[PDB]
């Protein structure tokens, strides 16, 4: 038994997922006056949720079908609301901000999770937090803010961070009190989010517009489909890595994956970055790694 | 399956003393920081009474005297102001793995000596070996199609409990892997009953069978119990005895 693939599969899958997301959301469809921007975040998130739910169903039906799910449906619905809210808010924010900024902001999960835990759950962090978390804040203030009001994009990113913190709190509570497996939770929350997003797109009137837009630029279809696939397989790998190595291994793996994704976005796509902004990303990632190691 | 061992077989204690009963599991019973342990109390000739879940959380209605502590593979139940009421056999149960297992039981004895759910079990008393048996548990005051687990458990002579199986209101059922090939659990919603059928009963099946209602929270907790029905497997017809 060899486990390099715990690194290789997750890294490749999520790296390609990030590249496809950048190519889709920030792509320059059309030209000149005919140029159009991808404003259909709901449809993208709905497709991703559908693909993830299908893969989760396959995984549970083929892997470890003996387990019985003790969780309550309403808990799954409540978690899925925040989960899909976070995903939609982040994807919509990506329309305004660059991709490096989007990923860096979405990486700062520890700050909202600590705030939620201390303010609501009352858990105290002697050394796990309050140290290497101020490092993350310093890095963000170095990158997002510079010496030389905030727009819609960072507001939406902050909202996504808050929703992600709420989702994490709910998931932790349900895991503790109902012993829910990763595959079952992933399937259920993805199904609930798929239903909610289907209702939202159908009633909002965005499905017709998205279909017309795709008809205008058919290639995007392929892209988004691949994107969805890369969001599933990699996720599955992470699940395995959760049960094979442990949580710390998964955390460090995703941290290095995010760093390499930022590097790829900066270099391949010619996203403009400058000195004293690289320092912010370095500080953020160092703080995230130290927090993962301790606590 | 996890084997639960209760350290004190029987504790001779006086009134007012602080009594601690220790239970140990063969494997860690923690899951994301939650200890899946339950403590029940059984008075003589009565079904077990649910006391504690999660190893530290006192069930509503239980006196504040009882408390729980411990983690990993070692747990303890403490009663500081012991009274006459808390005189019984205490059982520790693990809900980490599907074949839920109870402790051997610790007996405590003193020196010098429509608004609720009703479960009723019925079935034959004396049965020849190799015959097929069918116990029926009928529920009144509640519907088996609402959010609760309905379990069949049996207690052997010597007070050794053993969870046989259960059926959820969704229709999903779980079985003890040891007995999975011998028992079958079914339900009839029209009459609001559920049945347990045993094939090829043997002399080792003699026991008191309870049907219980349980809810899952930090482990399965058999909060409501039936009155228990005795079953004796023998090759002789019991007459004049
Ligand atoms: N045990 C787990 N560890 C990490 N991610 C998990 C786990 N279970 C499910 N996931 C999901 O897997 C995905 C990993 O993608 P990613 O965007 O890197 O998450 P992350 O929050 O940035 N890193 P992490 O804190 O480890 O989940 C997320 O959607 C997580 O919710």
């Amino acid at each position: 038994l060899r486990l390099p693939l715990c690194f290789l599969g997750v890294f490749v899958c999520y790296f390609y997922y990030g590249i496809l997301q950048e190519k889709i959301t920030r792509g320059k469809y059309g030209e000149g006056a005919k140029q159009e921007t991808f404003t259909f975040a709901l449809t993208l998130v709905f497709i991703q949720c559908v693909i993830n739910a299908v893969f989760a169903k396959i995984l549970i039906q083929f892997f470890d079908t003996a387990r019985v799910d003790h969780t309550r449906s309403w808990l799954y619905a409540a978690c899925s609301i925040s989960y899909l809210g976070a995903m939609v808010s982040s994807n919509s924010a990506l329309q305004f901000v660059n991709y490096p900024t989007f990923v860096l902001g979405k990486s700062c999960k520890p700050i909202p999770v600590m705030l939620l835990g201390v303010t609501l759950l009352k858990k105290k962090y002697p050394l796990a937090k309050y140290l290497c978390v101020l490092l993350i804040v310093a890095g963000v203030a170095l990158f997002m803010y510079k010496p030389k009001t905030v727009g819609y994009g960072e507001l939406l990113l902050l909202l996504s961070l808050t929703l992600d913190g709420l989702t994490g709190v709910s998931q932790d509570h349900m895991r503790a009190h109902y012993q829910t497996g990763s595959n079952h939770m992933m399937l259920n929350i993805n199904l609930w989010s798929t239903l909610l997003l289907g209702m939202g797109i159908l009633f909002t009137g965005e499905l017709w517009e998205f279909l017309s837009f795709a008809e205008r630029y058919p290639a995007i279809i392929y892209n988004i489909l691949l994107f969805g696939l890369t969001s599933a397989l990699g996720q599955s790998f992470i699940f395995m890595t959760v049960v094979y190595f442990g949580p710390l291994t998964c955390s460090i793996i995703t941290t290095t994956r995010k760093f390499f994704t930022i590097l790829a976005s900066v270099i391949l796509f010619a996203n403009p970055i400058s000195p004293m902004q690289w320092v912010g990303t370095v500080l953020v990632f160092l703080g995230l790694g130290l927090d993962a190691k301790f606590g | 399956d996890i084997v639960m061992t209760q350290s004190p077989a029987s504790l001779t204690v006086s009134l007012g003393q602080s009594v601690t009963i220790s239970c140990r599991a063969s494997e860690n019973v923690e899951y994301y920081g939650t200890s899946l342990m339950q403590w029940y109390q059984q008075k003589p000739g009565q079904p077990p009474k649910f006391l504690i879940y999660g190893a530290s959380n006192i069930e509503s209605g239980v006196p504040a005297r009882f408390s729980g502590s411990g983690s990993g593979t070692d747990f303890s139940l403490n009663i500081h102001p012991v009274e006459e009421d808390d005189i019984a056999m205490y059982f520790c149960q693990q809900s980490r793995k599907v074949p839920y297992t109870f402790g051997s039981g610790t007996k405590l004895e003193i020196k010098g000596s429509s608004g609720e759910v009703q479960l009723q079990e019925s079935g034959p008393g004396l049965v020849k070996p190799s015959q097929s048996l069918s116990l029926t548990c009928s529920v009144t005051g509640y519907s088996i199609t609402s959010d609760y687990y309905w379990n069949w458990i049996r207690q052997f002579p010597g007070n050794k409990l053993e969870w046989m199986a259960y059926i959820r209101y969704d229709g999903t059922s779980d079985y003890n892997p040891s007995l999975k090939n011998r028992i079958s659990i079914t339900r009839d919603t029209s009459k609001n009953q559920f049945f347990l059928k045993l094939n090829s009963v043997a002399t080792e099946d003699t026991a008191t069978y309870y049907c219980a209602r349980a809810y899952y929270y930090d482990g399965i907790n058999f909060d409501y119990w039936g009155q228990g029905t005795t079953l004796t497997v023998s090759s002789e017809n019991l007459y004049f005895q």
